[PDB]
RNA sequence: GCAAAAACA
């Protein structure tokens, strides 16, 4: 039952096992994002939902693709 | 109890759901299973004769005994070959169709199945460590073992893994690599030995049990018999897998008859069987279809195997000199199993006749159905495991009589003894129970045996939220739940999903988003939740840029697949830590 | 294939042989059975007798109360508490010394001063069963005699409680507030909107009850002790329980102390002291806890502190006790739709008569009510899961199914040696709700014309 | 003390 540890492992110090990158600072306005595979703090996934890097519109739309197709029906469907 | 039975405006098989134990913590097995082991194990020993005599009994390799032995007023373990014959070439006459299906397995694709996938089993005892280690490790070991004695490769085919485990065990000498050497008297206990462990997370009844689990170098056999089991049991509509309740009880009996119901369950339903009938039920079949004889030694060789089981006696018998307590070995001190003292092998001991769970729970339900199969017997009836309902269709009681006192004298011919006090029969149909399902009337009543969990799995927040929707939608759609249900167990998933991930209160993922001017957008960031009842296979990010609550800029943010963090319809997002 | 030595070697245990072929004819015999039986009179679930069973959960209940104390966060409260408040003993168990209450206002004015984790006194070395296995085990082997026998384990069995329908009655006193919070769905479609009034009027129909304020209470407890509980440490933890009203206020129900609780396995025992606030004091019901009287403002209140033990799968479970709401809302909800059923106008505003037997007679009884019965008596079932519970409650749904269909009046048939009483009553040993379960189904006529 | 088949403490 994995689902008993959640609660530890969100509250884990440093929860997340993070690919080496570059793009994403070690210290962020007085917060310390990842460890120096190297380990990275829950807040870091947010830090990139908003100074992240982007992509291609196109991709965008291929990687959201096979999962449109129902809200489109579900939204242009009469009850 | 009174409050749970009303009687206006309701009936009380729908709230018959409140006869259930939920949202309480379930039974845990401490300490040894010494006990509930032996008592297992010894059960079947005293249910063999009428006069109860263990040790008489001790000596009986095959469960063959006479109609006069049998008891009708209590539980009888054993069977009759002559009746399992008969009753298997009945079953033989009836059920083409799922026959031939199983011979086009046979003579097709029943040797394309491979060994790999057997790494997707239970957790193992490895014979070389003496420790329980997971099924793919165990794969491996074995593997590693068998091209290092068999000196051949051994083919991708589970065919080609069957005769390698049949040479290799001719080899007399065997080493692992250490260096752990082995014999042929040790590779058979090894084969013989079962491993028993305490059954967790059990609700239904007071008493805890033991189930078994068996050495991966018998678990292809175990398990190509269960797939034979399987395909011919998806083709039969008496089976108890498929609606077959519902679809049985859509039938409309004319006025001048009468139609009754019997719902029963099963007393030592893997203390009253012995596998000698499975092998003459199996060889029978095989037999009258056509199957070769290295076929017949391939379905024959489980049953070899497990007459001769060795399941282990958990850790000793419980003794106390004053206070203190201790775990004594079976035959050490004398106490009330001193009779299978005589058949301790080691820490293991021999039981020729018996049964155990966690091993065969289809290849009984066959022998069920080969047992319901008769003449007098024109009604129509559905097993699984330990439960079993019947409908009698017919014209006068004593008719209802005679065919429920065969049906119960031909149970007991092979050994199911069914519960005397567990089985409810109705003369007049129409409310019935099966499994978790009831039946009033028309209408059927699904009851799960456990609640949804509306917890995260903890693998990651979109993953746990998709997996949560999918069963709360499993739930709606099987009839478990209803509109005001499920949308109220959803409420309670998102605030469990919401606490899980500091999405809730003061925290410091909270203070995060405030100093860092950053308003929540999604579920597990702290957002309002965006998912309604109708919106049940709908995924995170869907409906919320359609309604325009996300930007096409932070869409690209997250879902660019150069980011450094990377059935479950879940896109691919920069949160999937 | 086959071996030479494999034939033999699977020859030793079976009679026949490897690929069975019998001689005898096949046939079916006919064998004399017993007779089919009809039955008359339902079962009458016998009665234990002997002392009442005492109340035992990792709460309260229907006796927990709470204080007002000023708008503020949890260390605000807890230190307004402890410092305008003094300690007086009242009953004194054996279960629960004295002594501990120092362990209390060690942690009430540490978690004043910003550490929820204290370190270890005196008092708490009879708190939380630090070295106790040792203490036995040494004290066993000490006063060791005689011979090794059997251990021969016994369950006492123990009568109806006393209080069990001051329970049942109390947990549906009237609140002024609501105590239930649960985040609005979307909506967008006109089923999802009639269910969420469904939702709605569920939550209003059975918030403003103790029920529903003991069912936060529990939550709130077994969710900030299974916070604290992965972290092994060796120091005692403090996890106060306190809510808040929608006024601003701060409701403080009680407080638990977390041991060392060096857990190892999943199933491990973390020691607890639970100190909570009663509304009524009751001898033979709390005979494990210590009662100490409380003064805040002049106010009198009674503090209950208990020395308890419970593993973390418990403590997980009833941290997620809020899926009991489930249960009974699925019967409002069937009503509701019986309704629409009757008409195909759905009204949300129904409240049909449901007719019960209570205290042995006929009588009808508004749904709302009903509905807070329900709700009640599965909180206390929940509360109260044991084995005993579950093997009970699984035999005696057979007996329900059978009581049913003599009132839809059709003949229920049992075999000879057919006595579904006896596995029954094997699961009716000690628990206060199983034997009240028995007792209501006894109350009730057990011959149906 | 917690459980319920001797477990934890």
């Amino acid at each position: 039952a994995p689902q008993m540890r959640l609660v530890y492992s969100v509250r884990k110090p440093w929860p997340i096992s993070m690919t080496p990158s570059k793009e994403i600072p070690l210290v962020f306005n007085g917060t310390k994002l990842k460890d120096t595979r190297t380990r990275a703090n829950i807040v870091v996934p947010d830090y990139w939902s908003k100074y992240g890097s982007q992509t291609s519109l196109e991709v965008v739309n291929a990687i959201l693709y096979a999962e449109d197709l129902k809200v489109q029906r579900f939204f242009s469907t009469e009850w | 109890m009174n409050l749970f039975t009303p009687l206006s405006e309701i009936n009380p098989t729908t709230t018959q759901e409140l006869l259930y134990a939920y949202t309480g913590p379930a039974p845990v097995a401490y300490g040894t299973r010494t006990r509930a082991v032996l008592e297992n194990i010894i059960r079947p020993y005293q249910y063999f004769y009428k006069e109860p005599n263990v040790q008489r009994a001790l000596d009986i390799k095959t469960g063959c005994k006479e109609p006069e032995d049998i008891n009708v007023e209590g539980p009888s373990s054993g069977f009759h070959t002559a009746s399992v014959l008969k009753l298997a070439d009945n079953f033989f006459r009836k059920y083409r169709p799922a026959m031939e299906k199983l011979k086009y397995w046979i003579l097709v694709k029943l040797p394309k199945l491979k060994y790999a996938e057997l790494s997707k089993g239970r957790q193992t005892y490895s014979f070389i460590h003496k420790r329980n280690l997971p099924a793919p490790i165990a794969l491996e070991e074995t593997v590693e073992f068998l091209e290092q004695n068999l000196r051949r490769k051994i083919g991708p085919t589970l065919l080609s893994y069957c005769q390698a485990i049949a040479d290799v065990m001719e080899l007399d000498e065997t080493t692992y690599e250490y260096t752990i050497k082995f014999s042929r008297e040790e590779l058979w206990d090894q084969m013989r030995t079962l491993n028993t462990m305490w059954k967790h997370l059990e609700r239904g009844r007071l008493n805890r049990r033991t189930i078994a689990t068996p050495s991966m170098l018998i678990r292809g056999f175990v398990k190509i018999v269960e797939d034979a089991a399987k395909e011919i049991l998806e083709n039969v509509p008496t089976s108890g897998v498929p609606e077959k309740l519902a679809k049985l009880a859509s039938k409309q009996t004319f006025h001048t008859a009468v139609t009754g119901e019997l719902s029963g369950d099963q007393e030592k339903f893997n203390e009253c069987l012995d596998p000698d009938a499975m092998r003459l039920m199996w060889t029978v079949f095989l037999r009258k279809l056509g199957c070769p004889d290295w076929i017949m030694e391939l379905f024959n060789i489980p049953f070899m195997v497990f007459k001769s089981k060795l399941a282990d006696m958990g850790e000793g018998l419980v003794y106390t000199k004053g206070k203190l307590t201790d775990r004594k070995p079976l035959g050490e001190m004398p106490s009330e199993f001193d009779d299978l003292v005589r058949n301790v092998v080691g820490n293991s001991i021999s039981c020729r006749l018996g049964m155990f769970m966690g091993m065969y729970n289809l290849t009984s339900t066959l022998l069920a159905l080969i047992s319901i199969e008769r003449e007098e017997l024109t009604g129509s009836h559905v097993e699984s495991s330990d439960d079993f309902i019947h409908f009698f269709n017919c014209k006068t009681h004593e008719e209802m009589f005679k065919q429920a006192e065969t049906l119960r004298l031909t149970l007991k011919l092979v050994g199911i003894n069914m519960s005397p006090s567990k089985c409810i029969l109705i003369s007049p149909a129409g409310i019935g129970e099966f499994n978790s399902k009831f039946h009033h009337r028309d209408f059927v009543g699904n009851v799960a045996t456990e609640l949804p969990a509306l917890v995260p799995n903890g693998t990651n927040p979109m993953t746990d939220l998709a997996m949560g929707l999918n069963v709360i939608k499993h739930s709606v759609n099987t009839g478990q739940m209803n509109l005001c249900t499920g949308a109220l167990a959803m409420r309670i998933f998102n605030h469990a999903y919401k606490y899980a991930y500091m999405a809730l209160g003061v925290t410091r993922r909270t203070r995060f988003m405030e100093e860092n001017a950053i308003t929540p957008l999604l579920t597990n960031q702290g957002a309002s939740p965006v998912h309604s009842f109708s919106t049940m296979h709908l995924d995170e990010v869907a409906l919320r840029r359609h309604l325009g609550l996300l930007d096409e800029e932070t869409l690209r943010r997250i879902l660019n697949p150069n980011n450094p963090v990377t059935e479950d319809y879940s896109v691919p997002s920069c949160f999937k830590y | 294939s086959v071996g030479t030595t494999f034939r033999t070697l699977l020859k030793r245990d079976t009679d026949w042989d490897v690929i069975p072929t019998p001689r005898v004819e096949p046939n079916v015999p006919r064998i004399e059975g017993r007779r089919w039986t009809q039955m008359k009179k339902l079962p009458l679930l016998k009665e234990k007798e002997g002392p009442p069973s005492p109340w035992r959960a990792l709460l309260l209940g229907a006796d927990s109360e709470y204080i007002v104390c000023p708008p503020g966060t949890d260390q605000e409260a807890i230190s307004w508490i402890h410092s305008q408040s003094e300690i007086e003993c009242i009953r004194e168990s054996k279960s629960t010394p004295a002594s501990v209450i120092t362990c209390l206002t060690s942690s009430l004015q540490s978690f004043a001063e910003g550490n929820p984790v204290r370190s270890r006194i005196h008092e708490d070395i009879i708190a939380f069963g630090i070295n106790k296995k040792q203490e036995k085990k040494q004290s066993a082997s000490s006063s060791a005699s005689g011979e090794w026998k059997r251990a021969e384990y016994q369950v006492e069995e123990m009568s109806l409680p006393p209080w069990v329908e001051e329970e049942m009655v109390l947990l549906r006193s009237d609140q002024e507030d609501n105590w239930i919070e649960l985040e609005k769905n979307a909506i967008y479609t006109e089923v999802d909107g009639v269910a969420e009034g469904l939702v709605d009027k569920y939550i209003e129909i059975v918030g403003r009850t103790k029920v529903a304020s003991v069912i936060e209470k529990w939550q709130i407890a077994a969710t900030r002790t299974f916070s604290q509980l992965h972290t092994d440490r060796s120091r005692i933890t403090a996890c106060p329980i306190i809510t808040r009203d929608p006024s601003g206020n701060c409701q403080f129900w009680g407080m638990v102390l977390l041991g060392p609780h060096h857990v190892k396995r999943d199933t491990d025992n973390a020691p607890l002291l639970i100190a909570e606030i009663m509304g009524e004091d009751t001898e033979e019901k709390y005979p494990k806890h210590s009662v100490f009287s409380l003064k805040v403002e002049e106010k009198q209140f009674l503090l209950s502190l208990k020395i308890t033990s419970f593993s973390r799968n418990k403590l997980y479970t009833f941290s997620n006790i809020r899926r009991v709401l489930i249960q009974p809302a699925s019967i409002y909800s069937q009503v509701v739709l019986s309704r629409a059923a009757e008409n195909n106008s759905l009204n949300l505003e129904v409240n049909p008569e449901i007719q019960l037997y209570l205290e042995g007679a006929q009588r009808g009884m508004t749904l709302y009510q009903w509905v807070r019965m329900i709700l009640c008596l599965e909180f206390l079932m929940a509360i109260y899961n044991n084995p005993q519970m579950e093997g009970f409650l699984a035999n005696m749904r057979r007996l329900h199914m059978s009581r049913h269909a003599m009132m839809e009046r059709r003949q229920v048939f049992l075999p000879f040696g057919s006595r579904p009483e006896d596995k029954v009553n094997e699961c009716i040993i000690n628990n206060p709700i199983v034997a009240y379960l028995a007792k209501g189904w006894n109350s009730m006529p057990n011959v149906y014309y």
